[PDB]
């Protein structure tokens, strides 16, 4: 809708014609505002006016004024084509001008609001073309010839039957105008981040729907004296990891060597710019995989269910800091009633979550529990999400040392490392 | 056919509210119709409905879509600007997938797309840059545009936007261009402009208002038929007034004096009369002498009763050339 009401207006303090998109009330908003057209407020001219946030849209057109109405904001002059047009319209589709010719075409002029406007939206041009459409069509026609006639076949054999049986970024750049170690004062010469994310899915039941792990190194060098080195890959990992090694690198001798060095050795790695000389993926589905199971087991009490959620740490390289398990609760009920938990809890009523956080969890302490009761369903608290931290990464990859392509002596170097959820839900 | 299936998209509508779930498959439903689709005006009431559904879908789509806009009819891109709005106050992160498209939008060319383009802009953002981005848009709009009601209406929009009270420079500086076209007269548009205009003036942009001021003034000669200007000039005089009071003022003001003497009506006196009083209070004085021997040419030049009755006041001022 753009317009609840056309109403089509003669002087009379009352509009000649009108219809009403939308019922509900009572004509006393059509009523009203019949009462204040004819009322004109006295005032003046002017062929528009809006007064508290309505438009009222009209046009003389003579004795005449064809109204609209709306409230909030409008490109205009597609309005005025329309007032104007309705201007046009008229002496066609009623007849001229006076009221009668127009009380005998009622049914035909309230055809053509609905016709040209489908809710405020200009509809088409060609107004014989918009008889067309219907009480003038085509097709119905086609077919009835053809039917009829069939039909008519059927029939008449019948009766015998019977019978018988750049710029951009100007703009751009005008506008545009937990920490890991940030300056570089706080990081050797040589300095890589291995950065790893993991985007999880499982079901309630504990079935692995999709587990992907993403991950890479990235060397940044202060010095172009550390120009030319070679790091040191450890790799531990049994998971079936691949890896891929930067275009500039030499994936030769990263696979028999495990070194990371460039094709060209007399060639030096950027100084200050981050290269990403090496990146892993891992996409599975085995549940072994998983890093920290969940099993969350709602079961209704009568009258408040009880929900007992549990994790386990399969990886036992890992160490999870800053775990938070939301669960999210049903609303209304009021606030969850905690039983024996492991590590503390935040409710947000606002959020109507359950936050389950800790205690850290590490090869020594696999596994925890929390208990607590609310009125709700199974289905309210689903689905879990997870989010930690972790300082090691989940794939046993790491760089152990660095030396010089020439005399490949070593080199003082610093990581950082991290282990980050894109997103772990359990559905 | 185009129409009937155009058709099913209201009475859908029609469902939502009613009895949505009488069918619950539905927004996916229409969304992957979409791809089977390609009738404009289909598609437009399609995202019509989308949205209310769903955004999602539309979203998704949108980033699809945003390199093709640029190629298409309006009134499907219009819908989106909407939606965009309601969801930021709730929360944002959002950027720069829009941000890619946005400049591209930063072309902006229909009429209504111009309409809204700075307006939706503005709606989003505010930055010094975003402040004469839209400014512009506007100041040229304006320039080309004639039907007044409209002029009035983005007006009234500015009118909040002073409140951008962090309010620059320049941009109360621009209006004396957009200004220049009152020429093409429309006083009470003119109207709206004076007190519009009065505004800014920290007693600065003044002069070289002033002097514009005076070419108006020039203007105002002319020949004129003033029937509407008139009104204008005793606005104006209003307008005039406040900043003065405000700042030093200056020549400017004396050729006031003199061109109050031209004239001969009553309410320029009362006027002059608001000035009688005023300067009564303002004295720094030297101005006065001169102009009161201005004055005493304008007198000696004339003869009524407000005059009559300017001399009784003055008389009863009174200093010296004993």
């Amino acid at each position: 809708m753009v317009l609840l009401a056309a109403a089509v207006c003669t002087k009379a303090g009352k509009a000649i014609v009108s219809r009403q998109f939308v019922e509900m009330t009572r004509t006393r908003i059509e009523g009203l505002l019949a009462a204040f057209p004819k009322l004109m407020n006295t005032g003046k001219q002017h062929t528009f006016v809006e007064t508290e946030s309505v438009r009222y849209v009209y046009q003389p057109m003579e004795k005449l004024y064809m109204v609209l109405i709306t409230t909030k904001n409008s490109n205009i002059l597609e309005d005025l084509e329309t007032l104007r047009l309705f201007s046009r319209v008229i002496p066609e589709y009623c007849r001229a001008l006076e009221e009668n010719e127009i009380s005998e075409h009622c049914f035909d002029l309230i055809f053509a609001f609905d016709e040209i406007v489908a809710l405020g939206y200009r509809e088409n041009v060609n107004l014989a073309q918009i008889r067309t459409f219907t009480e003038m069509d085509s097709h119905e026609e086609k077919v009835f010839r053809a039917v009829r006639e069939t039909q008519e076949r059927e029939a008449k054999a019948e009766m015998r039957r019977k019978a018988k049986e750049k710029e951009v970024d100007n703009f751009v750049d005008k506008l545009k105008s937990t920490k890991v170690h940030a300056p570089p004062i706080n990081m050797e010469s040589v300095h890589m981040k291995i950065e790893e994310k993991i985007t999880l899915t499982c079901g309630r039941d504990g079935g692995l729907q999709n587990m992907e792990l993403h991950g890479m190194i990235m060397l940044r060098i202060s010095d172009d004296k550390f120009g030319r080195i070679r790091l040191h890959v450890e790799n531990e990992d049994k998971k079936g990891v691949q890896l891929q090694t930067h275009p500039n690198v030499d994936k030769k001798l990263f696979t028999a060597e495990s070194l990371i060095g460039l094709k060209n050795p007399e060639k030096s790695f950027p100084v200050n710019s981050d290269v990403g000389v090496l990146k892993w993926r891992l996409q599975t589905t085995e549940e072994s995989f998983i890093p920290l199971t969940i099993n969350c087991w709602p079961s209704e009490s009568g009258n408040g269910c009880d929900v007992n959620i549990e994790y386990e740490l399969q990886e036992d390289n890992l160490e999870l800091n800053d775990v938070v398990i939301t669960i999210p609760l049903p609303s209304g009920v009021g606030a969850p009633v905690i039983g024996e938990i492991d590590g503390e809890y935040r409710h947000d009523s606002r959020r109507n979550t359950l936050e389950w956080c800790l205690p850290v969890i590490d090869a020594k302490n696999k596994s925890g529990s929390l208990e607590f009761s609310i009125p709700g369903q199974p289905n309210d608290f689903f689905p879990v999400q997870v989010s930690f931290i972790s300082k090691k990464n989940y794939c046993n990859i790491q760089v152990t040392k660095v030396t010089q392509v020439d005399g490949n002596s070593p080199v003082r170097f610093s990581t950082e490392t991290t282990f980050l959820v894109d997103k772990y839900e359990i559905l | 056919h185009s129409y009937v299936r155009r058709n099913a998209v209201l009475a859908i509508y029609t469902i939502y509210r009613n009895f949505e779930h009488l069918i619950p498959d539905a927004p996916e439903l229409i969304h992957d119709f979409l791809v089977n689709e390609k009738d404009a005006s289909c598609k437009r009431n399609a995202f019509m409905m989308l949205i209310h559904a769903d955004q999602d879908r539309a979203l998704d789509y949108l980033s699809t879509c945003i390199d093709q806009v640029q190629t298409f009819g309006d009134i499907l891109q219009l819908v989106i600007v909407e939606l965009i709005y309601k969801v930021c106050h709730a929360n944002p992160s959002e950027r720069a997938r829009f941000i890619r498209c946005i400049y591209n939008l930063l072309q902006s060319s229909s009429p209504a797309v111009k309409y809204e383009a700075a307006g939706t802009l503005v709606t989003l953002s505010s930055a010094p840059t975003a402040i004469k981005a839209a400014a512009q848009c506007y100041i040229d709009l304006i320039i080309k545009e004639s039907d007044n009601n409209v002029k009035l209406i983005v007006l009234d929009r500015l009118v909040e936007l002073k409140e951008h009270p962090a309010h620059e420079r320049v941009l109360q500086d621009l209006v004396m261009d957009i200004l220049r076209v009152l020429s093409t007269p429309d006083l009470e548009v003119r109207k709206k402009t004076l007190q519009l205009a009065l505004d800014l003036v920290s007693s600065r942009n003044v002069e070289e208002l002033v002097i514009v001021l005076k070419k108006e003034v020039i203007k105002t000669n002319n020949v004129s038929e003033h029937e509407d200007t008139d009104k204008y000039r005793q606005l104006l005089v209003r307008t005039l007034h406040s900043c003065s009071v405000r700042f030093p003022d200056m020549a400017a003001n004396v050729i006031p004096v003199l061109m109050e003497f031209l004239s001969d009506s009553n309410e320029a006196a009362a006027a002059d009369v608001l000035e009688f009083v005023r300067e009564a209070i303002q004295r720094f004085d030297n101005l006065r002498m001169l102009i009161v021997e201005k004055m005493l040419e304008v007198f000696h030049a004339i003869k009524s009763v407000k005059i009559y009755r300017g001399a009784l006041w003055i008389l009863g001022e009174y200093c010296s050339t004993k």
